[PDB]
């Protein structure tokens, strides 16, 4: 009667507990082969409405089942810069594979397009290569990149595509935003992203890292030197509930949390010369891939018990289910419907507790997820010595406020034209976390693509959206 | 091919126990620097960031000049760094700029490296013209001891120390010990949290307001993490980006220390450093 996704290898969850290899193994090409035979090659493929940017799903599969691994390739690198990336992260279960027919089927699942996607782009890389000639530089205009995320390696990708002087400016010691000092090396190894940036650089991208624009260099003259630019700087700002109890020891943005972790990889230590704080009973507050990676990654460096702490249910929660499953599988435990009051500390130097409440269904959406209402009489304590807030977080304000006439949206995000990306400012582009407020890898890539399309439409005097 | 290098370690001279005065090259941080603002360093790929103050410049050959005293593992690294090694990442000029302008007559306070991290400042307030005084401290009776040269130049100068040259107990037994002159306008308190702290409750004193300059724990240094933070007046501020100097009546003080004593190993990192 059932009628399920080709199972893949995965790492031991005794043994994947301790450490921050990757979890999801990959397909062989057998079981690959296997999978992309469940695809019944929909006229319709209503599978790719399910994409943002509309991967040639079927095709990819179809030259895969054919055995022409590189044709499947190009296809898919046509639309994805990021595939390896995309196929990994992804939460296809809202996206390309809610769409996908055979799922359709009762007790049924959909194909595995994300992991086929995934296969493909690995199969490539740990295979060939292309040809290393740079092709930046042609076109003779110049146009500088500020932030080194999804978005700005797409966009200088194919800017360098274009003959364009791609200047990339990147904050960091290391470019990839969140891609390296977010998400961990167990979801998406740090291998692929250096490979994409290596790509990157024999283009002819030249990377001016640890540089901090309006600081190392000032915005006027990145406006004054340069004929384009585009800002992909993603979401980053921090913010605090503001509870009391927030400025306990143990207590940490998950911004920080993440940072030691995956960039600082503060879990090797003192081979890598970054710290980080001792807890065997951590609390993490949140419900997103922020909550879950920061968590699991806790839980990696030897906690005993690990809490995440969500205001709303299973089912309004924004976490990849894969990575949720794992969690669970890791032995993550989650407190549904629960919002924190006060963290409370000792003696010395440490959190101890957390009081907490229960919530109601009552009030209706109102931003957010459906706006829970406090229960009375609810009000219990977790006790943890370590506080981890993955609440979310905002834009750059202060690097938008440094540029003249550029609009702001209601929370502060850019304001750009929803297809060319184009701001209220004459020659700059804007795509990615920093318009959108945080959403996907996949859509900060086709921001990028798309942006990079107009900036070649701008510099040509094709097209031109600033006059008076 | 007879020239410099990025990061190159283009000076460095020793100028107590366990302090070094370096000078870098690094035409970005020589030319954007202003003064009160910091770099954060990283000396090699399995390095830590790490937060330190810029405490002079010379734009036209491109120099910042940096002031270290070794704690720990990095600082101790750099100081044991040769002429012409290269520093692997830096980042700045980092930080929110001083506030200078021509006012009264003012004081400066500053012990410990903090001194160095106060030069720059007290070099700027100077060419704004102001006259100022200063009184410098250290952390012990012989060895460890202070900038000899750089300020008796900008001013009149008062020590702390016991030993030479001036009293002996505390930078605030120095502040109330201008009783008679009392003075106006403006303070400003920098090195270890405690005397900023104290310097700060000598606004009882001559009812003085006091700058401040703080040291938490950092990271990033560019606003992106919140390792940094700071309760001022009543609201959270990041010293990285809405600092590091603040007055020093906002400055929660005991909180700070109770979070830069947060991360009490590094005990362990120093120590597999020191072996030959
Ligand atoms: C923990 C976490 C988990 C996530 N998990 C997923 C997932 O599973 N699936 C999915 O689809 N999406 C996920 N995302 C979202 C996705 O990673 C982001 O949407 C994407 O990285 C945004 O791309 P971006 O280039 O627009 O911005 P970012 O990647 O956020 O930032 C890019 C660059 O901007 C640089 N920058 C910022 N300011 C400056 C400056 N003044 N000067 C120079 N450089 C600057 C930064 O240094 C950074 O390198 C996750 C995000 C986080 C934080
Ligand atoms: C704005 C600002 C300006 C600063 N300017 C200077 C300066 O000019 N000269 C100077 O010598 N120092 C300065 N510091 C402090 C300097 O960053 C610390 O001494 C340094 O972080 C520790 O170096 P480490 O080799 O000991 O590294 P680690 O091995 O990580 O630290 C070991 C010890 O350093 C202690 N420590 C105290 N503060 C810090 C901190 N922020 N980060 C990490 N560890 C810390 C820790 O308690 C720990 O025990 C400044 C700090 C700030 C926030
Ligand atoms: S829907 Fe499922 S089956 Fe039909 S094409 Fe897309 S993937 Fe193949
Ligand atoms: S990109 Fe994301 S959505 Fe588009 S196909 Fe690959 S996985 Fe499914
Ligand atoms: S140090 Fe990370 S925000 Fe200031």
């Amino acid at each position: 009667m059932k009628n399920r996704k080709t199972p893949m290898k995965e790492q031991s969850p005794e043994s994947r507990r301790r450490n921050f290899e990757e979890v999801a193994l990959g397909y062989t090409l057998e079981e690959a082969l296997e999978e992309a035979q469940r695809c019944l090659q929909c006229p319709t493929h209503p599978c790719v409405s399910g994409c943002p940017v509309e991967i040639d799903i079927p095709g990819f599969i179809r030259k895969l089942r054919d055995g022409k691994l590189e044709e499947s390739y190009r296809i898919l690198k046509s639309y994805n810069n990021l595939p390896a990336v995309c196929g990994r992260v992804c939460p296809q279960e809202v996206q390309c594979e809610s769409r996908c027919v055979v799922g359709k089927m009762k007790d049924s699942e959909p194909v595995a397009i994300g992991r086929l996607e995934r296969f493909v782009a690995d199969w490539a890389a740990e295979n060939l290569e292309e040809d290393v000639k740079p092709l930046a530089g042609s076109k003779k205009e110049k146009v500088a990149v500020v932030g080194s995320g999804p978005a700005g390696l797409t966009a200088a990708a194919d800017l360098a595509k274009m003959g364009y002087h791609v200047d990339i400016f990147e904050a960091f010691h290391k470019p990839g935003g969140v891609l390296v000092y977010g998400i961990p090396e167990f979801r998406l190894p740090k291998r692929i992203v250096e490979r994409e940036v290596s790509y990157i650089r024999k283009l002819g991208v030249n990377f001016h890292l640890n540089t901090v624009v309006g600081k190392t260099v000032k915005v006027k003259e990145l406006l004054s030197e340069y004929d384009a630019v585009f800002i992909g700087t993603g979401a980053g700002t921090p913010k605090f509930m503001g509870i009391p109890g927030t400025n306990l020891n143990g207590v940490y943005s998950a911004n920080e949390f993440l940072t030691r972790v995956n960039l600082m990889k503060a879990y090797l230590f003192p081979e890598y010369d970054t710290p980080i704080r001792v807890g065997k009973k951590v609390a993490v507050i949140g419900a997103g891939n922020t909550a879950m990676d920061a968590a699991r990654s806790a839980l990696r460096l030897g906690a005993e018990k690990v809490y995440i702490v969500y205001r709303r249910t299973e089912r309004e929660m924004p976490a990849r289910r894969e990575e949720y499953h794992h969690a669970l599988e890791e032995g993550i435990e989650f407190l549904w419907l629960t919002l924190p009051i006060r963290y409370i500390g000792d003696a010395n130097g440490n959190v101890e507790a957390m009081e907490c409440v229960r919530m109601e269904l009552k009030e209706a959406d109102g931003s957010g997820r459906p706006r829970p209402v406090p229960i009375e009489g609810s009000n219990f304590v977790l006790e943890v010595d370590m506080v981890i807030e993955a609440i979310g977080q905002g834009p750059n304000r202060v690097l938008l406020s440094e540029f003249p006439g550029l609009e702001l949206n209601e929370r502060g995000y850019i304001k750009a034209d929803e297809d060319t990306g184009a701001t209220s400012v004459k020659g700059v582009f804007a795509g990615g976390d920093i318009v959108t407020g945080a959403a996907t890898v996949i859509k900060a890539m086709g921001a990028g693509k798309k942006a990079a399309q107009f900036i070649h439409s701008y510099l040509t005097g094709e097209w031109n959206p600033w006059q008076k | 091919m007879g020239g410099t290098a990025l990061n190159e370690i283009v000076k460095k001279v020793k100028i107590a126990e366990d302090v070094f005065d370096f000078w870098i090259h690094s035409p970005s941080v020589s030319k954007e620097a202003r003064p009160g603002q910091f770099v954060v360093i990283r000396l090699h790929e399995k390095g830590e960031r790490i937060p330190l103050t810029v405490a002079d410049t010379k734009p036209e050959e491109g120099l910042f000049r940096m002031v270290v005293k070794v704690v720990g593992k990095t600082t101790h690294e750099l100081s044991l760094k040769k002429e012409g090694d290269t520093i692997l990442d830096v980042v700045g000029p980092l930080g929110n700029p001083s506030e200078i302008e021509n006012y009264g007559n003012v004081l400066l306070v500053g012990g410990g490296v903090g001194i160095a991290t106060l030069y720059p400042i007290a070099k700027a307030l100077k060419e704004a013209g102001n006259n100022i005084t200063t009184v410098l401290g250290a952390r012990t009776k012989d060895y460890l001891i202070m900038v000899d040269e750089f300020k008796e130049i900008s001013d009149v100068l008062l020590v702390t120390d016991d030993g030479s040259a001036g009293m002996k107990g505390v930078v605030t037994d120095a502040m109330d010990k201008l009783f008679r002159e009392r003075k106006f306008d403006i303070c400003w308190a920098v090195g270890p949290t405690i005397m900023m702290k104290f310097c700060t409750l000598k606004a009882r004193e001559f009812g003085v307001p006091i700058w401040v300059s703080l040291n938490p724990i950092m990271v990033d240094g560019t606003g992106m993490c919140g390792a940094c933070r700071v309760t001022v007046s009543g609201q959270i501020k990041f010293a990285c980006v809405d600092g590091p100097e603040f007055r020093g009546e906002e400055v929660d003080w005991d909180e700070l220390l109770k979070r830069l004593a947060q991360y009490r190993e590094q005990e362990k990192i120093s120590y597999e450093r020191f072996l030959k």
